[PDB]
């Protein structure tokens, strides 16, 4: 796995994109970065042994959505160091620094059937309190949980279903 | 009887009562890898080094390594059926395990939870498995005896109320045997004792619950079980539980007495447990710190003076002074005491009993060889009597085993080793003992009064055997009152020197044997 | 031969509580599902949220 | 369906790639088409990632990357029960004998769990043998395991065949032969010679030979002990052959080796007490029935202190030594009853008379074993007259250890006996005090019961 | 005395049915507190009842 | 500033703003839990990061607390405050008494004195022990060493030599326990105090039961005091209680630090760690430590590195072992491998050195005659043999005391014997002046006059 | 995975200009600093086996020339040496 790895990558990347305010294109550039990565062909390039700076070079021609000098930069380190398999983490690395630096959060609601519109209302109203971030609540379905809501908020959850009620009682006898 | 309904439903009524319905935040992550019995996690930003990790089902991980990006733990118990991408929970809990008197005659596993059928402990809370031992200041020296039921040891190599008495010999040469007759002597007087049995056989750890149930001891003792089968982080782990029980009588001012059998196999399942870490081994493939191991958990063993319970209990317990005595069994290849674990141990204990085989398979049991034994606090420990009848003894027979090796052709001094030599083989043939059968300090007393005051040199060296069988019951049916006596109070003066010369004329020239 | 039989009511009597004790929760779980498929889970979702 | 896809293989080890939700739990066993055939996997490492690695259980050359893998649920299952009886297996259950299927109404996997605590029975009896060495010197505790010893030519396999046919007719109970990395020679002549002495009807056999690949070494031996433990729920008593637990032990090793983790303290794997444990811990005598293990022993290097003896010992409750000398003396079986030991060999366990005849038996020969070079040097004159008895008793105690198996009869024409414990220890408390010293040391040879000893001294 | 445990466990396990059908209640009822759930119960409990 | 990052064993890394970030040796401060826990850094990895060792246990740590960069080394109390104390390897009193009212601390990690500083002395010490003083005589201001494996008696030894030394002895002493048990530490404290000798011994303890940060550094807190008494002009004892476990701890943690495994296991940093501590303790112009250390040998293997790395660190070794307790005779001192920098005719005089020699030729010759014993037994030996046989044999009892220590094993009273009169029984003994004793009259005896009294008795 | 050198702070000037400014190549910077070893950065020019002169009067020798690394051995006490001189 490469988080270890995208760590620096990606806390450069994002201290260079606020000193030129360029946050917004950065993800965005770092997301099609990331997603040529993905393809075919380019992953068949990426692992067969080739001098860096021609896979730097071969990897640049592919994307003319980068800007001149800074993106190029950030693909011909990596590329020395022989990481550009790590694009895809650095992604989600700058995005969660992002959401530090914005002081904003995203947490999962799961119940057994949807809300009344107003408990959504409430539920986020609750959060940015135990959290100081903005939250936007995305919601989920799954009956299994046959009743009550877990929110999880990162790795953090608090569960409370009926379905975790019961298997905390049938543990305690 | 005892099987009302009623009963049972208000047991769980109650559990009913005190459940808290409201939730909880609690931390969460991932398992992402699995092997040969360790775990990796991804998350838990909030687990602390040597927490309790809850997995799926009703089993925890210990979590060893906190990395930049991942815990690595350790499953304690069948790990075959995690998969990666599980969810875990973070406990707010360092490694604890249930403590109190209510454990006394379970059979528990190494996380306390009762491995016998006979249902849910009662305990007084919780204590962690791993903590420091007193400090120096707190200590106080060890001075009250700890009986054993045999002559060889309570005479040669004493044992006190807070010493770390090394067990030390060949495989199948009565270490479980003297482990479980210290255990057993202890019945009456005063002090709890605990048996940890660390990979042994299943079948084996029956049978000795079996006599102890049937000698009357296992209402007074707890017996830990990680038997050859279960994970090794189980049998590693498992000593650090017995220590954490044998601390509750120790911090109340009580008494206890705990048996680590075969730390051997602990160092062994340890070792495991690092090389599935990639950590680079030492010497024998042992880790760097198998020493430290050891070390860590014998230092518990301790006395500790009464201001230390006086603070530790609040002020509850006055005056008393509480106590841990420890036997731990280490088995040698061999014979050969010089291996990396062997002398690992030697180092950290108070004395070592080194059992050898080739006594033990020439019919003399228990096999105390004297000469490599020692107890490093000696007569500090023995009751007044036994410290006066004893004598330089232990060297008297480390002497007599090398004359018996010199005179094996032909020999100086001829008459004085004569007598030297018999002395010497009348004695090996006394201290020889039969299993499950422990005899009191009166009863001992007076047997050694009987070899080293004559009334030997006589007597043949086949009726050795039933001298003793006569005169303890020729001591049991008429002068009771000083046994009576000399078991109450260690008691030596010269009125029972005389009681006990008049006793042993009387029984020499009046019976038969 | 009495504390073998004692050991055995104790055991016996374990056995029996076990049996009981899950049965119950099985039993809790069918009589749930049976009962708060009702506006019974608003409540539940608002209970929390007050302490959450 | 098959849900994952080969992605890398390195001799026996292959790793497979599944979705990342989908992946199978240790243990579990794959199946890939190997070409023309197909090919299972046993799972032993969940890598992250989705990834998984897993030891082939047969050949695995021809296999390509990026072949597709079928998940089975559940680990390695094997045919059990009555019908497993004169048939031959391999690991993986499927008949390798000629005769075709086996019937079989029930599978089970083969890894499971040892007994419970409480399962294990409130006792400790006495395996009834009815072989005389044994039966007196080294008496076998119903289900405990037996390590035998000896080398070759001393008639190991003989002696197998004579247990199984003595606890299948005179008990009632059943035999399973795990062939553990063994000679295919030995495993063919052995099922010949127990089919022309109709035993094979009473044994269930599982081989896994020399020439198998690791994966198949090493887990051949918990198929038969799955197949004994469906015997033993059955509440019979079974007897279980493995025909050499040093090479389970070295078929962990190159397994261990192969997955890559660090060597231990002579070159053994990190886990090998454990390896030897989750076996060793599944022969025991429940409530219901028992296992009793007769394992044959090979000590590398001739060294009792190796980590393989040194932890195959700590299980074994008796040791049973085979000697090439007392075989070239005519007596058969050709046990050593003073290298023989029995950890069930005290007062306590088997009473005190049955221990002192022991005890006395030896002390003879043990004496008669200088004797002899005594006599070798100084010739028989120089004895006292109370040795020259101690000679002449220790050669009929020595002779009458002799016996003859049902089994012998093809060598011997001699029909077998079956000796109950009570007749040998009559007789060796009986020639020991010189009862019977009025008869000839031939009187004792080969004969039986000592109430037959002296009816066939009547007519020399 | 182990067989005149095998009556005496008969005779509290036929009892016990009686008191499942309370514990069920008391848990269920414990764990979501809006529910007389003695209106519609008989298919549920009743097999709770059969299973001791 | 700074923030826990890793927790691995005992190693915690911390990750510093790049412009904070502190020296090596520098003292972190971290609240664990109810706890305060001190760390020192160990390596400035690159970036920020620093990698420590944690004084204290390790559990509880959670990754990412707040922990304090204190700008200091790890400093102790030091001078004639810290006399008659017991102190923490972090300079914490540990006795229940009140603070130590130190006037002035100082940094546990110093510079070795100068090449030119140092002061060399032949002024002999005399202890009453036989052996040790006849083959092995030291020298006040000089290291000694008592090389042995478990259970062989090298700390009774020290408690011999500590009464015979310390108690007829003016200035302050030293003693640093590390990595030994608390009992023995328990047992001397209380020993001191109940003879008021313990006004002049500061004692530092890092026991075995602590973790590896405290046993790893507790005995540069030990020399840094003695440093002290040593500067300030007077002349110190400094009795170390074993310093294998000063490398063992650095074996524990050396894994962790990334650092490639050497011989035997052990840090590829061994020699350098153990001569950084060995060059501090050394007499000088302006004082002098004069220090008795404990050499445990793992394994019974004088081969092993650690033993054999710190050989020469030492001006007299004194080497016991397994196989001649086992036959009682204690002290089980090895007199062909025991040795001293001292034992040389100007230094010692010429009767002594032809003393030692003596004993030493005569015992060797008979170690080459014990094979030849055990196969063709005594009596094929020559008839001027079988007398060196039974000369060694006497010596080799003679070799033996009874010491004050040991009445609680032994029960016979201990003696104290002048060197004047060992070196007059040894050439008794040598000379066939007693060559008609039974050897057990040699056994556990002081000068010659109390073995032919003993003989007497038989 | 493991990391060599690679870093935030250092990352973030290549972002800004990857084509190195032809700095000087007779000079560099301290990034570690262990048990006697320091790590350059930098010292293009730096010669196997030449003497490297640190802060206050005190050599190290370049041992291992890497790709982004200079390992040299200092000479002396070390302790003092902190990373970015
Ligand atoms: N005092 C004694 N007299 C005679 N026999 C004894 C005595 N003590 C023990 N034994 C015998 O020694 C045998 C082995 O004893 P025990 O199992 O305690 O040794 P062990 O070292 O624990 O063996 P293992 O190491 O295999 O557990 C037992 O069968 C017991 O009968
Ligand atoms: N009890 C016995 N009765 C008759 N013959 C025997 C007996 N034991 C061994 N033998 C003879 O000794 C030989 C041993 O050979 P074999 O059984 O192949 O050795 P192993 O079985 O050890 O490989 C047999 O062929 C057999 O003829
Ligand atoms: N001079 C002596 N007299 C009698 N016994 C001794 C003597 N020296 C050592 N012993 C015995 O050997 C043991 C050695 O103790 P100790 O020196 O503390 O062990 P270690 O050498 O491992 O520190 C003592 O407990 C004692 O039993
Ligand atoms: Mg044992
Ligand atoms: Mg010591």
């Amino acid at each position: 796995e490469f988080i270890t790895v995208a760590r620096p990558y990606a806390k450069a990347a994002f201290d260079f994109a606020v000193e030129h305010q360029s946050v917004e294109r950065w993800q965005d550039m770092l997301a099609f970065a990331a997603e040529v990565t993905k393809n075919e062909q380019m992953a068949e390039l990426l692992s067969g042994a080739l001098a860096p700076e021609t896979l730097a070079e071969s990897f640049i021609a592919v994307a003319g959505e980068q800007l001149d000098e800074n993106g190029q930069n950030l693909i011909r380190v990596m590329a020395e160091n022989g990481r550009l398999n790590a694009l895809p983490d650095v992604l989600e690395q700058f995005i969660h620094l992002r959401a530090v630096s914005e002081a904003t959060a995203e947490v999962d609601v799961i119940s057994a059937a949807a809300l009344s519109e107003q408990q959504l209302a409430k539920i986020s109203a609750a959060m940015e309190k135990r959290l100081s971030r903005k939250v936007k609540l995305n919601a989920k379905i799954d009956k299994s949980v046959m009743a009550g809501v877990i929110i999880r908020a990162g790795d953090m959850v608090i569960d409370g279903s009926v379905r975790g009620r019961l298997e905390r009682l049938a543990d305690v006898l | 009887m005892q099987l009302n309904s009623t009963e049972i439903s208000e047991l769980i009524k109650q559990r009913i009562a005190q459940f808290n319905v409201v939730s909880e935040a609690h931390n969460e992550g991932t398992i992402v890898s699995v092997s040969d019995g360790v775990i990796r996690i991804h998350g838990l930003a909030d687990c602390m080094q040597g927490e309790m990790i809850s997995l799926p089902g009703n089993r925890y991980a210990i979590a060893l390594n906190l990395e930049r990006d991942s815990v690595g733990a350790v499953v304690m118990g069948p790990y075959a059926d995690l998969a990666e991408g599980m969810k875990v929970k973070c406990t707010g809990r360092i490694l604890e395990v249930p403590v109190g008197r209510g454990l006394l005659g379970r059979v528990v596993n190494t996380l306390g939870a009762p491995i016998d059928g006979k249902g849910p402990l009662d305990h007084d809370g919780f204590s962690a498995v791993e903590a420091i031992a007193p400090g120096v200041i707190e200590r106080q020296s060890v001075d009250q005896p700890v009986q054993t039921g045999y002559k060889a040891v309570d005479s040669m190599i004493p044992i006190g109320r807070g010493q770390r008495e090394l067990i030390i010999g060949d495989r199948q040469t009565g270490k479980t045997a003297l482990a479980i007759d210290a255990i057993i002597n202890q019945r009456d007087s005063g002090i709890k004792c605990i048996y940890v049995a660390i990979g042994q056989k299943a079948s084996t750890i029956s049978n000795v619950v079996r006599k102890l149930e049937e000698h009357g001891a296992l209402a007074n003792t707890i017996v830990v079980v990680a038997t050859a089968s279960e994970s090794a982080a189980l049998q590693y782990l498992a000593p650090y539980a017995g220590c954490a029980m044998g601390e509750y009588f120790r911090d109340r001012g009580e008494d206890a007495l705990i048996i680590y059998d075969d730390l051997s196999k602990q160092a062994v399942a340890y070792r495991q447990i690092s090389l599935l870490l990639r950590r680079p081994p030492g010497r024998e493939a042992f880790p760097g710190d198998v020493f430290y191991l050891h070390s860590r958990l014998l230092e518990r063993a301790a006395r500790v003076n009464a201001e230390y319970v006086e603070a530790f209990t609040k002020g509850e317990v006055k005056g008393k002074t509480g106590s841990l005595t420890a036997l731990p069994i280490i088995e040698t290849q061999a014979g050969d005491v010089s291996a990396f674990v062997p002398t690992n141990v030697i180092s950290i204990t108070d004395g070592q009993i080194f059992l050898e085989t080739n006594l033990f398979n020439a019919g003399i049991r228990p096999a105390v060889n004297p000469g490599i034994s020692v107890s490093r606090v000696g007569g500090a420990a023995q009751t007044k009597i036994m410290k006066k009848l004893s004598g330089g003894i232990r060297t008297a027979l480390a002497q007599y085993r090398e004359l018996a090796a010199f005179s094996q052709f032909a020999s100086d001094l001829d008459d004085a080793t004569r007598k030297q030599l018999d002395h010497g083989q009348k004695v090996t043939e006394l201290l020889k003992q039969k299993q499950y059968a422990p005899m009191s300090v009166a009863q001992q007393s007076l047997v050694l009064f009987a070899a080293e005051r004559g009334y030997l040199a006589d007597v043949e060296l086949s009726k050795i055997g039933s001298f003793e069988a006569a005169l303890l019951a020729y001591v049991d049916r008429d002068h009771a009152p000083l046994m009576q006596e000399i078991n109450q109070t260690g008691g030596y003066n010269d009125e029972i020197e005389g009681k006990l010369k008049g006793i042993l004329d009387s029984f020499k020239a009046t019976q038969s044997w | 031969a009495q504390a073998e039989i004692e050991a055995e009511r104790k055991r016996a009597r374990e056995e029996l509580r076990k049996q009981v004790a899950i049965l119950a929760v099985a039993g809790a779980e069918k009589i749930i599902e049976r009962s708060v498929d009702e506006a019974a889970n608003s409540d539940i979702v608002d209970k929390l949220v007050a302490e959450l | 369906m098959a849900t994952g896809k080969i992605v890398q293989v390195i001799g026996a080890v292959v790793d497979v790639e599944f979705p990342q939700d989908a992946v199978p739990r240790v243990y579990d066993a794959l199946e890939v088409q190997n070409g023309n055939e197909r090919l299972v996997l046993e799972v032993q490492q969940q890598l992250g990632g989705g990834i998984v690695r897993t030891i082939a259980m047969g050949s695995s050359d021809g296999l390509r990357r990026g072949l597709d893998v079928k998940d089975l649920e559940h680990p390695i299952e094997v045919p059990v029960g009555k019908a497993t009886l004169g048939r031959i297996m391999n690991v993986l259950g499927e008949p390798v004998d000629m005769k075709g299927e086996i019937g079989e109404e029930e599978r089970w996997a083969i890894h499971r769990a040892a007994p419970s605590y409480e399962e294990l029975s409130n006792s400790q009896e006495l395996l009834e043998t009815g072989i005389k060495v044994i039966d007196l010197m080294a008496p076998f505790a119903k289900g405990g395991k037996v390590g035998l010893f000896g080398g070759a030519g001393v008639g190991k396999t003989v002696n197998m065949m004579e247990l199984i046919r003595n606890i299948a007719i005179e008990h009632s109970g059943y035999s399973v032969f795990a062939g553990v990395g063994e000679r295919t020679r030995e495993g063919n002549d052995f099922y010949h010679e127990m089919t022309d002495s109709n035993v094979i009807d009473k044994v269930s056999l599982v081989y896994g030979q020399m020439n198998e690949p690791p994966g198949n070494r090493l887990r051949v031996a918990l198929t038969g002990l799955t197949m004994a433990e469906k015997f033993r729920d059955e509440g019979r008593d079974v007897l279980l052959f493995v025909d050499n637990i040093y090479r389970y032990t070295l078929a962990g090793t190159e397994v261990s080796a192969l997955l890559g983790r660090m060597p231990s303290a002579v070159g053994y794997q990190p886990t090998l007490a454990e390896e030897m444990g989750v076996l060793q811990e599944r022969i025991t005598s429940t409530k219901t029935g028992s296992i009793t293990s007769v394992q044959a022993v090979y000590v590398p290097a001739d060294d009792l202190t190796d980590p393989s003896p040194a932890t195959t010992f700590a299980h074994l409750d008796a040791t049973v030594v085979l000697s090439r000398q007392i075989a070239s003396l005519g007596i058969y079986p050709a046990v050593d009853p003073l290298d023989s030991t029995s950890r069930q060999l005290d007062p306590l366990v088997v009473g005190q008379e049955h221990y002192d005849t022991a005890r006395g038996v030896q002390s003879i020969l043990q004496r008669y074993q200088e004797l002899k070079d005594i006599i070798a040097i100084l010739g028989m004159d120089e004895l006292s007259e109370e040795d020259k008895l101690v000679v002449a008793r220790a050669r009929k105690i020595q002779r009458f250890l002799s016996q003859p198996f049902f089994v012998a009869e093809v060598f011997t024409g001699s029909p077998g006996k079956y000796v109950s414990l009570k007749d040998t220890i009559r007789g060796f408390k009986g020639i020991m005090e010189g009862e019977y010293d009025h008869l000839p040391e031939q009187a004792f040879y080969m004969v039986g019961s000592i109430e037959e000893a002296v009816e066939k001294a009547k007519k020399l």
